[PDB]
RNA sequence: UCUGAGAGUUUGAUCCUGGCUCAGGAUUAACGCUGGCGGCAUGCCUAAUACAUGCAAGUCGAUCGAAAGUAGUAAUACUUUAGAGGCGAACGGGUGAGUAACACGUAUCCAAUCUACCUUAUAAUGGGGGAUAACUAGUUGAAAGACUAGCUAAUACCGCAUAAGAACUUUGGUUCGAAUCAAAGUUGAAAGGACCUGCAAGGGUUCGUUAUUUGAUGAGGGUGCGCCAUAUCAGCUAGUUGGUGGGGUAACGGCCUACCAAGGCAAUGACGUGUAGCUAUGCUGAGAAGUAGAAUAGCCACAAUGGGACUGAGACACGGCCCAUACUCCUACGGGAGGCAGCAGUAGGGAAUUUUUCACAAUGAGCGAAAGCUUGAUGGAGCAAUGCCGCG
RNA sequence: UGUACCAUUUUGAAUAAGUGACGACUAACUAUGUGCCAGCAGUCGCGGUAAUACAUAGGUCGCAAGCGUUAUCCGGAUUU
C-alpha cells in the first residue's frame, strides 16, 4: 500500500445551506475520477438549483468514502448535513488528519460555522479554509 | 472418517472416476479407523483382484493394506 | 464457477468446428457412395467411419450401422 | 426430584425405612404416614392399580437417589437383551454405582454417597468417574481413590461397611466387589418392581 | 431367442392390428386386509413375428422383449388352439 | 404367541345404541419459567423465489512454440502456462417444483446400446505435409469489447505406410429372434515429449496416443409382480392402430417418415384430472394396519422456465455455449450480462429451522512420474437444552 | 485442542430450580374472597343463603436443568 505518512483522513467540516456537500461531491469526483467506467461525464459538473437543501444534504452524505490522489490517500467523509450537532462533525473530526472547513462569502450570515471551528480547534487539527459562494 | 468427533470411522468403499466415499460403490472395503492401525476391512486378497481384474481401482488409501496381502506382488505380473 | 468448465468449452468448441468439418466430410462420402453405389466407395465410406471410430467422438456403433444401411443399398444394385 | 434436601420425609411418606432407624428414627418427630394438614383417607378414588404402580415406582427411585431419565436408560438397555423386565430391571438398577457404593456402607446417606462418587473420587474399571452413571455388572471393583481414604465422613462410613450376601467390601483397603446380582430374595421386601412392569401398556 | 422365462401367460383377445394381437390376461392377487384372492384384467399387445400368427379367443404366452412398434413392447411366443 | 388399562357420556333408577375425551412413545420443535457443564446429534415440513457476497474439481510441459524474468555474454539451470491440446468438467451438494413410472423391488430382453482413464492384452508408438494460436502489427474502442493482417511449434490440423485383430461384401457351417465357424471381397492406426547408458543404433526410462479386447464405471428402451387420488369424472383415443420400404439417437422400437391402413383403452369405471420424488430407511401398537420416502444410500427430477447444437464415453450440459421469456449493472443510451432446486446467508410464512463457517489435517475424484491443488464433498467447529444423554 | 483423561493441583457446603395440578377419569388439597358474579376446564363438568376443582397463602405429590403446554401416528374406542 501507500506509505504511512500518506494516510490522512479529510471529513467535510462545515454545515449545509453553506454549499457544502456541492463541495463535498466535487471533491470526490476530483480525487476519484476514473476514465474506464465512464464516470468522468457522468459527474461532470456539481451545481445547485436549490430549492431545497436537505436533499443535498442526505444524498451526498459520504459517511466514509476513501481514495487516492497521486501522493496520499484522500479519505473524503462528508458524515456532517446538519446545521448544528455534534456527533457527525466530531467523528469527522476524530478522523480526520486534517480538515477543510467550507465557508461562504455570498451568505455570510450562515449561524453554524463558529461551533464547528470549536469542535476543530480542540485537537489543534491543520485546517484550510475554503469558501465557495463566490459565484 | 466419519460418525462422532475424536472418535472416528473410516468406511472404505469403490470408486471408478467420480463418486463419492460411502455414498455409490462397486463394493464396500471395508472399515478402518484413521486412529486404529489394523483394519477389520473386507480383505481377503480375492475382492482385491476382483477390483483390479474389473478396472475401475478402488480408493487409493487402503493400498497399504492390500500392500501388505501382497496383491501388487501377484498383480503387477498378472498383467505384465 | 469453475475456470476448467469454460477451458473445456475452448476445447469443445474448436472440436465442434473441427467436428462439424469431419462429420460433414463422412457424410458426403456417404453421399457419393449413395449416389455412385459401388464396392470401391463402400470401402472408402469404410476406411472415413474407422477414422472417426479411432478418434474416439461418437462409439463405433454408429460408423458401423451407417456403414451397414449403406452395404445394404449396395446389395439392393 | 433426583434428589431430597429432607430424606426423611420420603422415608416416612413412603412407607419405606431407607434406613431402617436413620430415617424412621425418633429424632424429635417421626411419622409413617402422609404428613401436613392433608393427613386423610381420601374418600376420592385416589386408589387403583395406578396408584399402586406409581407408588412403588417412587419408592424404588427414591432410594436410588438417581433420576427417572436414566431409570428409563436402564429399561431401554436391558431391552436390548432379552429376559424378564422385572428381576432385571430391578437388579440393574440396585447395580447402581451410587446404589452399589451406598450397598459397600462407603456413604452414610445416598444423597451423600452421589455427592461423593460425583466428586471425581470413584474408580471403576480404573477410570475415575467424574459423573456416577457407570452401571456394575457381578464382579465390578469399585475402588475409593487417594481423596477419599482421608476423609473422615467416608472413612467412618466405610469402616462401619455393610456386607450382604450378594456383595462384599474390604473396608480396611477402601475397596468393594458386587459379588452378584440380588435375584430374587435379596430384594427389600416392602418393594415390588413388577407394578413397575405392569406400569406400561405398550411393551 | 435366448430369451429366459418370464410370466406373461393370457388370453388372446384380439387380432384386429397387422399381425399384431391384443391379450387379456386375467392375473389373480390378493387383498391386503381381508384376505380375499381377487382377479384382475389386463391388455398386452403381442408382436406377430409374421411367421406366427396369434389365434384369437385362445390362451396364448407372451414373453419380454424390447418394442416392436408404438405401445407394442412385446412379442407373441406360444399359443394353444381351439379344440 | 413378543404382546393388550380404564373411567367418565341419557331415564327417578336400569340397561342398550352410538359417539367424544384424557390415560402412550415421539419433535426440523416451539413454547412459559428459569437454567450445569460437556458429549452427542438435530437443525425451513412452508418459499422449486430472485439469488447479492466468497464458495460448489482442479490439475497439467514427462505434449508443444513462445510469453516471462531470477544468475548467466547468450545458450541456458530455473517458475508455470496466457494459448493450442488432456482428463475430470455429468464430480460434488442441493432441494422434490414437478415426476405415480420399470424410476423403483426382482430376473432379465437386450437378438440393439456405448462407456474416456481403468480393465483380459493381442497390436502399436513408420513417415510426414502444412497451418494455428503464443508472438507481431493495424483497427474500432471510456471500458465492455472488437475486426483485419501475417509467422511458427507440438501430443496441434490433415492423408498415407504396417495394421494381428478388426469393421464390412459373396459362399458354406452352425444355432432358439439370433447366438456360433470355414472360404473369400473391400478397407483403413497416429505422434511422439522427456531421463540415464550407449558414437549412433540399441538397451533401460517416464509420459501421450493407437487398435484389439475381459469387464467395471454411468446409463439407454422394454420388462411379469406391486407402485396416490380421481363416477358429485363414461366414454376417451386420428401415428389412434399396426404393416412393407427408407431414414434414425447408443440402439430394437411408427423412434420418425413415404406408402398401406381403422383401429387401440375401457363398467374389475376407460380417458381426463391434479398430486406424492420410488425402495431401504421414520414411529405407534401384539396385530391388523396407519403414519414420510422430506434430506439421505441407490435410482430419479429440475437444476431461472423452454428449446437448439457441440464436446465428452456418457450433457443437448446448475455453476459450458447460443437463444426466447423474468431480471439486471454501469453509460456518452452506442453497448455488453448471469444464476445457491451447491454450500451458507439473505427476503418472507411460520414457532423456528444452523456459519453471510475453518483445513483439505484424514477420506473422493480429477489430473500431474512427482512436489501436489481445490472442493461450501469430507472431516471439524459454531449454532439453538436444538433433542438425547449424565452429572450436581 | 492447553480438547479429551489424570492427579481434594487449592478454599469451601459451597456453583445452579422450575412446572402441572391435589374431586374422579389420572398421583398430587386444607383454609381464605367469591352467590353460577369472580374465574376453572381434555370428559364428567366446577361457583346462584358459609368454597379442599375457581383466585390466593400455603402443604402436597409427579418429576427436573429441565420442568408443563400444545403439535404429530397408532393402541388403549372390536366404539367400522
Amino acid at each position: 500500500t501507500v506509505d504511512l505518512i500518506n494516510f490522512r483522513n479529510f471529513g467535510i467540516m462545515a454545515h449545509i445551506d453553506a454549499g457544502k456537500t456541492t463541495t463535498s461531491e466535487r471533491i470526490l469526483f476530483h480525487s476519484g475520477r476514473i476514465h474506464k467506467i465512464g464516470e468522468t461525464h457522468d459527474g461532470e459538473s456539481v451545481m445547485d438549483w436549490m430549492e431545497q437543501e436537505k436533499e443535498r444534504g442526505i444524498t451526498i452524505t459520504s459517511a466514509a468514502t476513501s481514495v487516492s490522489w497521486k501522493n496520499c490517500s484522500l479519505n473524503l467523509i462528508d458524515t456532517p448535513g446538519h446545521v448544528d450537532f455534534t456527533v457527525e462533525v466530531e467523528r469527522s473530526l476524530r478522523v480526520l488528519d486534517g480538515a477543510i472547513a467550507v465557508l461562504d462569502a455570498q451568505m455570510g450570515v450562515e449561524p453554524q460555522t463558529e461551533t464547528v471551528w470549536r469542535q476543530a480547534s480542540r485537537y489543534e487539527v491543520p485546517r484550510i479554509i475554503f469558501v465557495n459562494k463566490m459565484d | 472418517r466419519m460418525g462422532r468427533v475424536h472418535y472416528p470411522t473410516y468406511r472404505i468403499v469403490a470408486v471408478d472416476s467420480r463418486v463419492k466415499r460411502d455414498g455409490k460403490y462397486i463394493a464396500l472395503i471395508g472399515h478402518l479407523n484413521p486412529a486404529l492401525k489394523e483394519n477389520k476391512c473386507k480383505i481377503d486378497e480375492a475382492v482385491a483382484l476382483e477390483w483390479l481384474n474389473k478396472g475401475a481401482k478402488p480408493t487409493d488409501t487402503v493400498r497399504s493394506l492390500f500392500s501388505q496381502t501382497g496383491l501388487w506382488k501377484k498383480f503387477v505380473e498378472s498383467k505384465k | 464457477n469453475i475456470k476448467s468448465n469454460e477451458k473445456r468449452l475452448r476445447q469443445n468448441i474448436k472440436r465442434n468446428l473441427n467436428n462439424k468439418g469431419q462429420k460433414t466430410k463422412l457424410k458426403t462420402n456417404v453421399k457419393n457412395f449413395h449416389k455412385e453405389i459401388n464396392l470401391d466407395n463402400l470401402g472408402n465410406v469404410y476406411s472415413q467411419a474407422d477414422r472417426l471410430a479411432r478418434k474416439g467422438i461418437i462409439s463405433t456403433n454408429r460408423a458401423r450401422r451407417l456403414k451397414s444401411r449403406n452395404v445394404a443399398v449396395l446389395n439392393k444394385t | 426430584m433426583k434428589y431430597t434436601g429432607s430424606i426423611f420425609k420420603r422415608s416416612r411418606r413412603l412407607g419405606f425405612s431407607l434406613l431402617e432407624n436413620n430415617k424412621e428414627f425418633s429424632k424429635g418427630k417421626k411419622r409413617k404416614t402422609i404428613p401436613g394438614q392433608h393427613g386423610n383417607r381420601f374418600r376420592s378414588s385416589t386408589m387403583s392399580g395406578y396408584a399402586q404402580q406409581l407408588q412403588e415406582k417412587q419408592r424404588m427411585q427414591y432410594m436410588y437417589g438417581i433420576t427417572d431419565k436414566q431409570f428409563r436408560r436402564l429399561f431401554r438397555l436391558v431391552l436390548k437383551q432379552r429376559g424378564n423386565l422385572a428381576v432385571n430391571l430391578f437388579r440393574v438398577l440396585e447395580s447402581r454405582l451410587d446404589n452399589i457404593v451406598y450397598r459397600m456402607g462407603f456413604a452414610p446417606t445416598r444423597r451423600s454417597a452421589r455427592q461423593l462418587v460425583n466428586h471425581g473420587h470413584v474408580l471403576l474399571n480404573d477410570r475415575t468417574v467424574d459423573t456416577p452413571s457407570i452401571i456394575l455388572n457381578p464382579g465390578d471393583k469399585v475402588r475409593l481413590k487417594a481423596k477419599t481414604i482421608k476423609i473422615p465422613i467416608v472413612k467412618a462410613a466405610s469402616e462401619s461397611g455393610v456386607v450382604s450376601p450378594f456383595v462384599e467390601t474390604n473396608n480396611k483397603t477402601f475397596e468393594g466387589t458386587y459379588v452378584r446380582f440380588p435375584e430374587r430374595s435379596e430384594l427389600p421386601a416392602g418393594i415390588n418392581e413388577s407394578y413397575v412392569v405392569e406400569w406400561y401398556k405398550r411393551l | 431367442k435366448r430369451n429366459q422365462r418370464k410370466v406373461l401367460i393370457g388370453i388372446v383377445k384380439s387380432t384386429k392390428n397387422a399381425k399384431t394381437a391384443t391379450v387379456q390376461v386375467e392375473s389373480r392377487f390378493k387383498h391386503p386386509l381381508y384376505h380375499k384372492s381377487v382377479v384382475r384384467h389386463k391388455k398386452y399387445q403381442a408382436h406377430n413375428e409374421g411367421e406366427v400368427l396369434a389365434k384369437d379367443g385362445d390362451k396364448v404366452q407372451i414373453v419380454e422383449t424390447r418394442p416392436l412398434s408404438a405401445t407394442k413392447r412385446f412379442r407373441i411366443a406360444k399359443i394353444i388352439e381351439r379344440a
